[PDB]
């Protein structure tokens, strides 16, 4: 009706139509903590949304101060509650909904309330029809916006929209590689369409990734997938990789290349493979080029690999 | 060696400048922020070193005491945002004293009893201000708040039969928990969960049944742990993860070499301090949520017999995380924050000196190793890293309450 900044608002306490319930003042004891001194338009608005409240005034005025009381504070958890009791109540139009949590969002995308509501609306309405679209736009302003990825995987999950999601996840690498949230977003595609299981799938990602490494070679995000999709059968079960690596050593020593064959190396050594002492040496060798030269911010953590490296394969 | 009145720094080593990103001549959105961040570090570190003169830290321990202090009582209406979070902002108070050995005084701490008990709901719990919702983040920070008094009649505040009533009537059948009735699932509600059945004595075999497996599920390929299964590895969730499974005995579930290997890469080599999630910026707040989960982690293999850890240091650089929190997020005007140029925040001074305690203290059996930079002043109490209250008031609580019968169970 009149929004909180519009020239035009009154306080709710001035109002006509509000006049016959009196405002709910906050108790905040004798002798207050981290008490917040509101501003006179907000503890107006907090006042009548406590009155209605204790009440369970489950009315069109109540329904649209929730919208002035959301304003004020959009993580008022307790405000957007009431309002979805209210949505209900007065059977709403949940589409005219949509438009406002729209709007909602695209101002304060970084909010759990605001992407909750969301989510209500359209297990309600069971229409995930402008989600994706929706979403992108989110993400075409903050790539990395971890609810707007959260909201997009159960939007897909839940409705069964997979067939696209592979090529929004290739467009996305191609304006930026190193954006981890889009590796996750590749894992989470495949490991729920064709699995990693199918070999020539496998080979399709393992060849995808090394061109990926080969473009940016100190890209983390690329290393972490390349070591994501092949730990749980075992790094030291891609004979081949070991070689690849090997061969990019001397002209590309990263800390990342490094750290995958210390990887490979504690694999291997716990598959019983040929030349153990000879494993064993190479991966302890490495372990201290990585804790004195390469990777030194981690050298606990690879001095710990040597002493774990130690006691499991000594002899 | 050297005189007592300079200090070599790790960040200062002519070496270090070999940390710097290497972009590989491809810039993108991420490596241009990454680059942006590192050049304003370099300039501070640059500022902290005269030469071969390389004066000792300082931990300004005072301004921090008196921006903490001042927040207690009555705030500007800029922190209207924070209108249902009041029991974070105490518990983010009250902590960051407790770490600066500043006694709180007899009539601030029941003043503060007082007001939690107003923000405590009648059907269990605790909302984010009086007449609120109960909500599992508040209800978190409410008691770990109440145990950091420490006195009877901060204990006594909270309802236990309704506290226990109102963790059930969040549960789902899946294991996990809903933050609020009618909200979101995320592993933030296992961890608030079990962190407050666990100090209150309100566990019961059913509570948590299927929790563990569902925590597992939210592990991903990267080694981390995400907000809800199929998300992004990130500090903050792994953090609550790991502890609400140390809460449970059930750590064994989680690979632990990956979370291992994922949470150490998360430590930035030129800044010191951590980043939330790869290819991200460093933020003084994940000194606590990624380092305390070596502590996690030490703790975990140790149970397991694990004949290489070591005795006198955790998994992540101790010093150089020291470092980052020391000469960059420390506000001038008290206060700390998330890196320079930021603006300082309650929540930003509690978890930058959460993680400064955790990266000064090592703590395993009967060894213990203090590594405490700069002056000796800057040395911290010691935090606990499931609960993160002092380990003495952890003790107090759960004595206190293991006194008391689970709520209808025998
Ligand atoms: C215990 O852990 C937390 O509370 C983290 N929370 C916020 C808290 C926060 C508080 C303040 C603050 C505190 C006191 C006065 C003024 C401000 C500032 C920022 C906060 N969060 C955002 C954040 C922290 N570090 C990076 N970022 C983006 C993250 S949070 O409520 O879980 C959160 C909410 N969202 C939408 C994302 N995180
Ligand atoms: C007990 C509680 C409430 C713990 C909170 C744990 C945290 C810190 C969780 C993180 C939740 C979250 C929404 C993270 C995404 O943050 N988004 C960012 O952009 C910050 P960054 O770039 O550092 O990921
Ligand atoms: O970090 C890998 C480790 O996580 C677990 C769960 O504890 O599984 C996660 O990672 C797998 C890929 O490695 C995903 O397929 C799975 O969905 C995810 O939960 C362990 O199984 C795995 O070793
Ligand atoms: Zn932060």
């Amino acid at each position: 009706f009149v929004s909180l900044d519009s020239p035009s608002y009154v306080l709710y306490r001035d109002r006509a139509e509000w006049a016959d319930i009196d405002p709910v003042p906050q108790n905040d004891g004798p002798n207050p903590v981290v008490q917040i001194i509101y501003s006179d338009k907000f503890r107006d608005v907090y006042d009548y949304f406590r009155a209605v409240l204790q009440r369970d005034e489950r009315s069109e005025r109540a329904f649209k101060l929730t919208r002035d009381a959301i304003e004020l504070n959009a993580a008022n958890y307790t405000v957007w509650h009431f309002r979805r009791v209210l949505l209900k109540s007065l059977q709403k139009d949940l589409h005219e909904e949509m438009n406002y949590i729209t709007a909602i969002i695209e101002e304060q995308p970084k909010n759990y309330q605001v992407w909750h509501h969301r989510r209500v609306l359209v297990e309600w309405l069971r229409d995930p029809s402008q989600e994706l679209e929706f979403i992108a736009d989110i993400l075409n302003q903050d790539a990395k916006n971890y609810h707007a990825w959260q909201h997009r995987q159960w939007v897909i999950q839940e409705f069964k929209l997979w067939d696209n999601e592979l090529q929004y996840v290739d467009q996305l690498l191609k304006e930026d590689v190193r954006n981890n949230s889009v590796w996750n977003q590749r894992y989470f595609v495949i490991s729920n369409t064709t699995g990693y299981n199918d070999r020539a799938v496998l080979e399709r990602e393992v060849q995808y990734t090394l061109e990926m490494i080969k473009l940016v070679p100190h890209n983390e995000s690329a290393w972490n997938y390349l070591k994501g999709i092949l730990q749980d059968r075992g790094l030291s079960k891609y004979p081949n990789l070991l070689n690849q690596l090997l061969d990019l050593q001397p002209s590309h020593s990263s800390p990342y290349l490094i750290a995958f064959l210390v990887d490979i190396y504690e694999d291997m050594l716990e598959n019983q493979c040929d030349n153990k002492e000879d494993i064993l040496n190479k991966a302890l060798e490495l372990c201290e080029i990585l804790a004195k030269e390469k990777d030194t911010i981690r050298k606990e953590y690879w001095r710990y690999i040597g002493r774990s490296l130690q006691s499991k394969h000594s002899t | 060696s050297s005189p007592v009145w300079s200090e070599p720094l790790y960040s200062l080593r002519p070496e270090h400048a070999r940390e710097r990103l290497q972009d590989d001549s491809v810039e993108t959105v991420t490596s241009i922020e990454q680059a942006k961040v590192e050049e304003k570090i370099q300039e501070v570190f640059s500022s902290y070193k005269f030469n071969h003169l390389v004066p000792r830290l300082v931990l300004q321990r005072e301004k921090h005491f008196h921006y903490l202090k001042r927040g207690l009582r009555q705030l500007t209406d800029a922190y209207e945002c924070l209108d249902a979070s009041r029991p974070w902002l105490c518990y983010w108070i009250l902590h960051s004293l407790e770490l600066l050995d500043e006694p709180i005084p007899q009539i601030v701490a029941t003043d503060v009893c007082q007001f939690l008990e107003l923000c405590q709901s009648p059907e269990g719990g605790f909302g984010g201000g009086p007449g609120q919702y109960p909500h599992l983040a508040p209800t978190y920070a409410a008691v770990n708040a109440l145990c950091i008094i420490g006195t009877e009649e901060a204990y006594d505040i909270i309802n236990r039969e309704k506290l226990l009533q109102y963790l059930y009537s969040l549960k789902q059948p899946d294991g996990s928990f809903l933050m609020h009735v009618g909200g979101e699932v995320d592993v933030r509600s296992a961890y608030c969960a079990a962190s407050v059945a666990s100090l209150t004595n309100i566990i019961t075999p059913d509570l948590f049944e299927g929790t563990a497996e569902w925590i597992a599920r939210c592990q991903n390929w990267e080694g981390g742990i995400g907000g809800v299964p199929g998300m992004e590895a990130h500090g903050g969730y792994t953090f609550c993860g790991l502890a609400a499974l140390v809460i449970l005995k059930r750590e064994r579930s989680l690979n632990l070499k990956s979370l291992l290997q994922w949470v150490t890469s998360r430590q930035m080599r030129f800044e010191g301090g951590f980043q939330g999630r790869c290819n991200k910026l460093v933020d003084g707040c994940y000194s606590f949520w990624q380092a305390g989960l070596l502590p996690l982690l030490h703790r975990a293999l140790h149970a397991q017999g694990d004949p290489a850890l070591s005795m006198s240091h955790w998994m992540f650089h101790q010093q150089a995380l020291q470092e980052y929190i020391l000469m960059c997020c420390q506000c001038p005007a008290g206060g700390l924050l998330d890196k320079p140029g930021k603006s300082r925040d309650f929540y930003h001074t509690c978890y930058c000196l959460s993680g400064l305690s955790i990266a000064q203290h090592f703590g395993s059996g009967a060894m213990l190793h203090d590594v405490v930079l700069g002056v000796p002043e800057n040395a911290l109490q010691p935090t606990h890293p499931v609960y993160n209250i002092g380990p003495d008031k952890v003790i107090q609580a759960t004595t206190y309450f293991l006194q008391k019968p689970v709520p209808g169970f025998e």
